[PDB]
Formats: C-alpha cells, structure tokens, sequence
DNA sequence: CGGGAAAATCTCTAGCA
DNA sequence: ACTGCTAGAGATTTTCCCG
DNA sequence: CGGGAAAATCTCTAGCA
DNA sequence: ACTGCTAGAGATTTTCCCG
C-alpha cells in the first residue's frame, strides 16, 4: 500500500495520469489518488464549473462600446429591467463616454455604473463625470467579458434589431435610435410580461413606493425583540424576522418574544 | 398601519439563490431594507440580498391580487 | 492555509499556486508573489 | 367580495370617490370599481412640448413633459429639420411620448420631422415651455463655470433640474413625478386592455337574460345587468362570445 | 378583432415587435400573434435550440489537423472509444493525410472516416487511399465544426497533455507521441472505467464476439412469427421482438404467435 | 409544403425562405433557388 | 443454444435517445443486428439504432455478472 | 452458488479444467474459480519483436507481436537510434507493449532507445521475426506496383498482412487475433487487481479462526479455510483489514 | 433499523480556429 | 440525404458498514 | 369527474471581439 | 474585495372549459 503510493508518485511524475488511473493501476483508494493528483502543479488545469450572478440592483447600469458598420455605438442598459439607451459616438474616446454618461445620469436615476476595463470607461473624464453626478464606478475583472454579461447580451439584441430596420433609415444613428425604440417599447417579454420601458418605470416606481412605505412602517412599528436585543422586522402567524447587529435572521414564533 | 403592511405585501419579488442561475417565481415582498429583502415564497420565509431581487408591482394586477 | 491556481488574462497557460486572500461568491482575490489579483471562480482552482 | 360591492357603490353615491380609492378600500377588482364609477352619470401623460433656445450662439432643444416638468435638453449644431427629427426620435425611444406640441417654428414642420413623427406614432400639434426654458437657462447660468464646454453645462443643468430641485406639493423631484405619472398611465392602459378584452363577452346566469361580463375569478363570476352588479357561482352562469 | 389583425400587421411591418407585444397592444390571442410573426421574413433570425448526435458506430473514426507551435499535427480518434492516434506531419497537404490514413487502416479495423471539409481530407489522394482500403468517407457539413465534435474535443485534450509533458521531450513529435501514450494508457475514466486503449480493445473484441454469437443464433433459432410473416429475434417471458420487412418492432406476448 | 430559413456558411445574415426537401434528426437538406444545401438544425428554422 | 443466448445477454450497451444528450446507463444487449440493437433497460425493451450504442463487455465483470 | 462450488472443484479433480471454463460453466465469480485452480498443486502478450530490413536501398522497421503475428512496419530514413526510439515510442503509445525483444543491433542498444524504453516502462531483451519479415517482403513484392513510392507500398503490405490474410486454427485474421489476445490480457490484469485487492483482507465467520476472503456479494460471503471453500451469510462473518 | 463514510451519479464549463 | 463532445470539479443522491 | 385546447413553464442554444 | 445573460423555439407540465 505504501509502496503503492511510492510507485504511484514515481509514475505520475512521468505520465501525469488522473486519479482513476493511479487508483486502478496501484490499488489505491480514491482518496489517496485524489491527494496524489491534487499535489501536482502541472495537473491543475481546469477551474470550477459554475457561473456567478451580476449585480442587478435597481440603481446600477452597464455600459459598453460596440462596433457596427465601422462606427462606434455606446450602449448602456439598466440591469434590473433591460431598458437600454444607445448613441452613435464619433470616436471611442473618454470625452464622448463622459458626455453620454452625464446625459444618462440626467435622464434616469443612475447610482452605479458597471463597465469593462475599456480606456473609454477607465479614463479621468468619465471618473470626473461620475464624481460630479454622484455615480459610483464599478469596473469588472480585466479580460472577463462575462462579467458584463447583461450589456454584451443587449449588444447582440440591439445589433439584431438594427439588422431588421437598417434599410428603413438612410444613416446609421437613425437606425440605432429606431432599434432602441423597438427594444424598449415594441418588444414585450421579460419577467412581468412588460416591455423594457414599462418594466423600468415599474422598477423605479416600486423602489420609491416601497422605500416610502418601509420608512413609515419602521417609524411606527417599534418593537424590541428577544430570542440579545435586536430590531423587529415582520411578525406574521408563525415567524418573526429580526435584525441582530447587522445580521438579518428569521426565527419561528418559538424561541422568540416581543416587547 | 395594517393597511400599509398589506400594501407593501402586494409587491412582487423575483430572486435568485447563490448557485441557482434561473429566476425564481414571483414571491411576496414582506420587508425591504437597505441591503437585504425578506420575502415569502410558497409559504417559506427567505432573506435574499438586495443585489439579487427585482421588485416590481406587476401592473397585470388589474385582474387579481 | 489554502492554495489557488488561476488563469489570469488571455493567457491559456495556468499559473500558481497562490495564497487565497478572500473567496467570494463569483470570484476570488488571491496573492501571488506580492501581486494581489482578482480572478473569476471559473478560472481558479482552490485546494 | 359580495360585502364590498354594495358598500363601494353606496360610498360613491354618498360622495363619489374615484375607482382607485374603491379598489384600495374594499379589495375590489379594478374592473368592478371602474364599472361602479361608470354607473353614475355625474362621474394627457404623453404630451411633450419641444422648443429651441439660443444661448452663447448655440441652439439647444428643450423638451418638457407638460404633466410633470421633467426636462430633456440637448445642444444641437444647427436649428435644422434633420437634427430635430433625430432628437425627437431619441426622445420617442427613451420615454413613452404620444403627442408633441411644438411652436410652429421653421424646423418642427419640416418633412423629416413629420416622417419621424409618423414612424414613432407621434401626433403633432401647433404655456409651460417658457417658464421651464427660463428656469433651465437660470440653472445653466448658475452651473456654467463647473464645466468647460456648453454641452456639459446644459447636461448638468438638466441633471440638476430633474433630480436636484424638489418642490411642488409633496416635495418630489421631477424624476420621481414623471416615473409616477408614467406608472399611472401604464396602470390605466392595462386596465383599458382588460376592459376591452372582457367587453365583447356575454353571460347567461342562473334562467335569465343577457348580461355583460365584469370579472371571472376562480369559481365566482361578477356580472352586470340593468345597471346592477351581481355575483354568481361559476357553474350557475355560462359565458359566450360576441 | 379583424381590425386588430390589420393594425397589428401595419405596425409589425414598421417596428417588428414580437408576438407578445402584438398580443398585448392589439388584444390578439397568442395564436394569431404567432401567426403574424411567423409570416414576416425579417423576424426569423434564430434557429432551433438543440444538438444532434454524431455517428458513434464501432467502425468510424474522426480525423482533423490541428496546429501547435507552428507545426501541423494530424489527429484521428475512434469515436466509440476515444483511442486517439496522432502524428506530426511536415505539411497539411493531401499526400501526408493519405499516408497517415493508410497507416491507420493498416493498424486498426477502420470502416468509416469522418472529417471536416479541409483540403487535406477532401483531396483525390485521400479519396484514392480510402477507395483502396475499403474505407467509406463521410464529410461533415461545411463550416460546422461541431459536426466533428469528438475529434476537436480530443484536440483540446491532446494539446493539454502536451502542455504537461512538453518539457520532457526535446522536439515536438516526441512530445506528441508521449501525449498519445498518456491519453491512451495512463488516463482512465470514460464509460466502462477503462483507459482509451483498453476501451477500444473491448469495443472491437465485443463487436467480433457479438457478431459471431448472433450469426450462430440466427442460424439456429428459425421461428416464423405472426402478430404478416416476419422474423423472430428474441422472445423472453413477456415480449417478442420481430423484424417485419426491414422494420424492427417489439410486441408483448399477446397479439403475437410463434410457429 | 414547408418553409425553411437557414444560416449557411460563416455568414451571420439569415436567408430564405427555402423548400424543405428532407428533415433528418440533426440536420435538414433544403432547396433554395435550385441550390440543394445541407444545414444543421441549430441553423435552420422550419415553419 | 441457451448458453449462447445467455452469453450474448452478458454484454453491456450504453445508448442515447433521439434528443437526450446524456449517455444512458448500462443496458443488457438482447440482440445485435446490422443496423439496430434490441436492449433491455430497467426491464423495458428498447430498439436503439446501431449508430447510437457502445457495446462493451465491461471487464470489471470479475466481481459480478 | 453453493451448488456450483463443489461441482466445479470435483470437475477439476476429475480432469483439471481451466478457471475460465469453470466460471463459464457454473456461473462462479472468477476469483472463486481461480482459487479452486490454485487448490491443486499439479495445476507473454506484450512481447514485441523489432528488427530492421533493407529493401530498395531504404530501411524499414518491422515490429511483430510474437503471440499473434500482427505486424507494424514503417519506412525510416536512416537506421539510427533517434528514429528507432521514435518508432518504439509510437508503438508504445498505440499498443500495450511491455517488453521488446530486439536483435542486438547497432541502433536498438543506443542511449536514446534506452531512454524511450525507460519512459514507456518497456523492458529490453537481446525466432519468428525472420519468417514474418520474409512474408512482409513477399507481400511488398506483390503489391508494389499498386503504389508509386515505397512508404505507401509498405503500408499497403502491412494492411494486407494484418486484415486480409486469414489462416491459423480458426481462420481469424491477425487483427482479430491481436485484439482477442489483448482482451484476454486485460481480463487477466483486472482479475489480478481484484485478487490483490481482496488478498490483504481477513474474515472471522460463524466462532471460528482466521480465514482468507474470496468473494463479497450482496448478503453472501465466500471464504477459504484450510484449503476448503465455504459460503456464509454476511451478518455471520465480520471482515477486517491486515 | 440508522447515522456517518464512501462511492456513485448529476450538473456544468472551457476549449476544440 | 445528417448530427457536440470530453474531463474534471463540485454538489447531490445512493449505497455500505457496522452499532 | 375528464379529455382536448390552451396557457404556462422548462430546456437550451447563438452571440455578446 | 466579485460574479453571464437575453429571447426565441420547441418540448413538457399545468390549467381551463365545458360534456
Ligand atoms: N474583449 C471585449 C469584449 C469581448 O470579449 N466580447 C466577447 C465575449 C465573449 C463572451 C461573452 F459572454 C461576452 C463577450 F463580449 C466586449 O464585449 N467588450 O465590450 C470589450 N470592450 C473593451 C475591451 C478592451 C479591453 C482592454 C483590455 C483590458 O484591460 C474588450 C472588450
Ligand atoms: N474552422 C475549423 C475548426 C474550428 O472552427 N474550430 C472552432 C470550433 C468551434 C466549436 C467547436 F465545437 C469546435 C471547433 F473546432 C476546426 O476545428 N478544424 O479542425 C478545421 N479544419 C479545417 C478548416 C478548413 C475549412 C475549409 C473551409 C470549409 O470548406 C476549418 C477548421
Ligand atoms: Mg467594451
Ligand atoms: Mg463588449
Ligand atoms: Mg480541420
Ligand atoms: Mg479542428
Ligand atoms: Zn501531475
Ligand atoms: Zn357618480
Ligand atoms: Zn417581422
Ligand atoms: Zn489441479
């Protein structure tokens, strides 16, 4: 068995065989075989099999510059809704990106901007523009396009829609604005059966209304809880949600008392 | 007060778990804070982070709710 | 404590091992030879 | 449900509340409340206003949502028809505009603007724009020094006037006001779609004569007959089309 | 309703809105909306969401030329097993491919060869070589790499293994042969827990043995069936498999009699 | 009888409609303007 | 004869359905022809095309079978 | 199972069949049959042979699998050590070679061939190659005209000698013979792995003394004690390691 | 019978130009 | 008339093994 | 209650440099 | 210390609607 481990290492240093081959050729149990493989530096070549989940708060947008017909289209998307804005800019430079971002901050209540590490978005001009508008910048991991998985997707969609109306407009900027119109107000689907624009209006209105209602309720409903004194959040017919020193927990009616 | 409790319980929340990449069904928003949202899905209370919940008042409420 | 192998930036060759500073749901931040890098978990094996 | 309908119609006969109030008070389906409102004889958000303003020798297009005060300005290089049509198409893509009320200028009546209006389905007409224009020029004069060019100054003034100037009744900024008005408009449109869908139905209950369908729940059906709203169990009334 | 259809078409010819938008804005039922969309030529832009299944008979191989370190590696794979052969060829021309394919036909019992539409495989030299060896050629769809989904995959694997032993060999051909060795005899897994070479030996031996046994059984077990006179294949305790004029069917014991 | 739209060869633009000659599990063979083509079903919409 | 029936029933078949892209478990080869293969999986008789079945005699049969 | 063990060991005491026959006759687990074979006192596939052959001024490496007759030839440019090591590494990657029996030539004893043998785990030694070489040259002389160069002729001769020349006992070609021999070798290796795994166990049954484990089924356990094979129910015998 | 350990199976992503 | 797949990594389910 | 129709939901691929 | 997603196409499940 120990001679098994010795021979297995002496062979893996040559062939680099996976744990099944070493467990089968040297009668090792799978644990020792995996421990042999996991200790080799060259046999670690494939990462995890998963996917993250991008920020989808109701106040974060995603920007990116795409290229179509030799022109540069700057595209931003409201992550939580899918309402996209787009504009054909003359050059993929910092000034145009800062101008478009200040426009977008004037139109809709943006609170965060998530971009790739393109020079357009990484510049001091978009940074000064974000500092003026109270916008928080959030760059993705370098060379990880999937981190902007929303906007890139919209890019595809946007381009496709241009491919349907490109012959209805002489120039390209007109076609891009028509594609924005079609994607926002003439293509329903999504979560609530809404179009994009209806969904973003609903998202923002619901954010405001829920903030107001929760503020009022928290102003009125003042109950200390014991289960250390936390804060009471919601108690209905079988459960109690408490907030214990920046840690929201949920308990049953048992193991909990209210004052 | 109970009127506003029931009002804030009328909104709908679509959320996602930590390793579940498909959007869960429309829950019932019970509480919405600065960083977390307490919902009730299929009569099970959950606490989802703010960065994983789309909170909409589905205006297809003109038939039910 | 831990070891992390990563594929950083358009370089198909893997590298490591590197210390694991903070593992968050979606991506990790690691320290390879006094270089603090951020890497998506799809491009990082943690032992 | 049965306890709420008579209460709501009696309350309306008392002091004629609105249908949203009845819906939020007695937990009624909005169609039933709309019908109760339409039972008494005694008982807009897409009207944008465009204009051009000269400043420092450059021309800015200003579009004011009349019902809210939300503003959209843009420095255009020349007061021509093409740029006006482009800006109007942008505004049509961004916000749900349904009618544009201009000032019969030399550019808003061009053929290109007319084409861009026929495409986006925008009706055209031919005094809130003056006060909002003066306010926007005031804010530009205030915040000019914080930028170098004029485009950035105009965009900063728009930002300030949309999300940093709270007034009116409840102190809501212009952005919150416009999103609330558009949410109300979406609610009205969805209710109208529901009414139009349910309108061309017919029901026969308990038998009895014809009646117009108002609501079709799980096992209950709320109908109207001779200006009287009734409820019946499902299997006691059969529905047909017309 | 009919005016609904008219207005819906007059609008879709402009905006090109999906069936949900036309069903929501004009009160059409989903069937009519889908019928409106499915009749527009520009709104048909995404095909099916599926994947085929490559030929995995025990007598079909897949060839492809990959490029590594500026050299050309010709790689063939037995589809049903995963046993790969590889050889560094001096140029991606027809003669080298024909020579390697004749080699592979001499070594293992190949009966079909599935390649992309590379000039190497499409040539008259590989065709004459396939005609001499009784090999049947089967080209994939042009510009559809997934049709060779096996070999391309192996390419990846092969390259990865070279990336583990490239520093154990001076030249490249030696490293490629070492990678073939490692992939065939020192990396278990697959379906039967075998390595590649063990699995291909099992595949071929089982093919031969099953052919022999089935030939003998068909020679002995001669029963006409009635359920039209078909041929009997297998009858066990609750079912009967018949072969009715080149159409294999399965029936229960009921609705079937044997002579 | 049928209609088939396809994306043939490294050309992102779609084309059609074309008659459906034979639909097999995995790919179809179609006839567009006397041109007989084979297309994987992932690149063909059939109506 | 029954000996050879049982012999040909000892082999194992891994197959795939028409739209199922994952390899089904090890069935029991009942009959193998020129273009089709009749197998029995979980006591259900199936007929899979020859181009969708890997037929191996798993030499991990030295413990069972 | 119990009815088969005594029958098989009595049959072996009768005329000493092989363990594969006992396994295929009484449906016994192969380990039990192997032990029954090892119960009587009275009761190779990786030996390749390489050589070089001159023809038309070019040198061809010929590797013959001794136990089957399957051949592998390859025209090499020069009878050097590097090309021999390359061909041997190819052959080691393709077929499960475990020993190479060469002819003590000037190239098969080089340091590069020795390295390629130490890497692939191939033992080296130092008369079937002559007859097979003459047969391969005969087939080359036959099929030479059907090709232009010599490489293609040699490969065609290899194809003919591997899959188109059936002889021997059952008329099986060389390819079928080698795949059958390698399948038998794989069976033997897997049985040996099973025996080696089960060997370092120990069992205590019904109590009783030590015993060596032979097979561990579902609820039955087949053990050996004092050269006598017995079967017991699982919960009547406990297993330990050693 | 029933809790852990362990083996087996399911899910899924990178890369194959 | 033709066609995505392979291997590893981690989560989840099923089996094993005594107590 | 129970068969079809219809709506809703699940699965999944292309493309986003 | 941060992160794949969107829409359509077809298969599959669940609801509806009278008989
Ligand atoms: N490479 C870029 C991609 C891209 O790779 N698309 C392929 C792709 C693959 C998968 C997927 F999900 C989406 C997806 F888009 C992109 O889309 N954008 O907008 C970029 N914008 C800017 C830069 C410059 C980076 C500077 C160097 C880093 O410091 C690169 C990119
Ligand atoms: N393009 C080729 C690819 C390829 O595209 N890989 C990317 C890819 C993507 C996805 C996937 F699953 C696999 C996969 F490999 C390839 O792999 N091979 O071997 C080729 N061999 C030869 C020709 C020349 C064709 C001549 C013009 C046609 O008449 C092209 C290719
Ligand atoms: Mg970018
Ligand atoms: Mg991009
Ligand atoms: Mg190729
Ligand atoms: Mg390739
Ligand atoms: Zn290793
Ligand atoms: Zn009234
Ligand atoms: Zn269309
Ligand atoms: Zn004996």
């Amino acid at each position: 068995f120990l001679d098994g481990i010795d021979k297995a290492q002496e062979e893996h240093e040559k062939y680099h065989s996976n744990w099944r081959a070493m467990a089968s050729d040297f009668n090792l149990p799978p644990v020792v075989a995996k421990e042999i493989v996991a200790s080799c530096d060259k046999c670690q070549l494939k990462g995890e099999a998963m996917h993250g989940q991008v920020d989808c708060s109701p106040g974060i947008w995603q920007l990116d510059c795409t290229h179509l017909e030799g022109k540069v289209i700057l595209v931003a998307v409201h992550v939580a809704s899918g309402y996209i804005e787009a504009e054909v800019i003359p050059a993929e430079t910092g000034q145009e990106t800062a101008y478009f971002l200040l426009k977008l901050a004037g139109r809709w209540p943006v609170k965060t901007v998530h971009t790739d590490n393109g020079s357009n978005f990484t510049s001091t001009t978009v940074k000064a523009a974000c500092w003026w508008a109270g916008i928080k910048q959030e760059f993705g991991i370098p060379y990880n396009p999937q981190s902007q998985g929303v906007i890139e997707s919209m890019n595809k969609e946007l381009k496709k829609i241009i491919g349907q109306v490109r012959d209805q407009a002489e120039h390209l900027k007109t076609a891009v604005q028509m594609a924005v119109f079609i994607h926002n107000f003439k293509r329903k689907g999504g979560i609530g059966g809404y179009s994009a624009g209806e969904r973003i209006v609903d998202i923002i209105a619901t954010d405001i209304q829920t903030k107001e209602l929760q503020k009022q309720i928290t102003k009125i409903q003042n109950f200390r809880v014991y289960y250390g004194p936390a804060k009471l959040l919601w108690k209905g017919e079988g459960a109690v949600v408490i907030q214990d020193n920046s840690d929201i927990k949920v308990v049953p009616r048992r193991k909990a008392k209210i004052i | 007060l109970q009127k506003q409790i029931t009002k804030i319980q009328n909104f709908r929340v679509y959320y996602r778990d930590s390793r579940d990449p498909v959007w869960k069904g429309p829950a019932k928003l019970l509480w919405k804070g600065e960083g977390a949202v307490v919902i009730q899905d299929n009569s099970d209370i959950k606490v989802v982070p703010r960065r994983k919940a789309k909170i909409i008042r589905d205006y297809g409420k003109q038939m039910a709710g | 404590n831990f070891r992390v192998y990563y594929r950083d930036s358009r370089d198909p060759v893997w590298k490591g091992p590197a210390k694991l500073l903070w593992k968050g749901e979606g991506a990790v931040v690691i320290q390879d030879n006094s270089d603090i890098k951020v890497v998506p978990r799809r491009k990082a094996k943690i032992i």
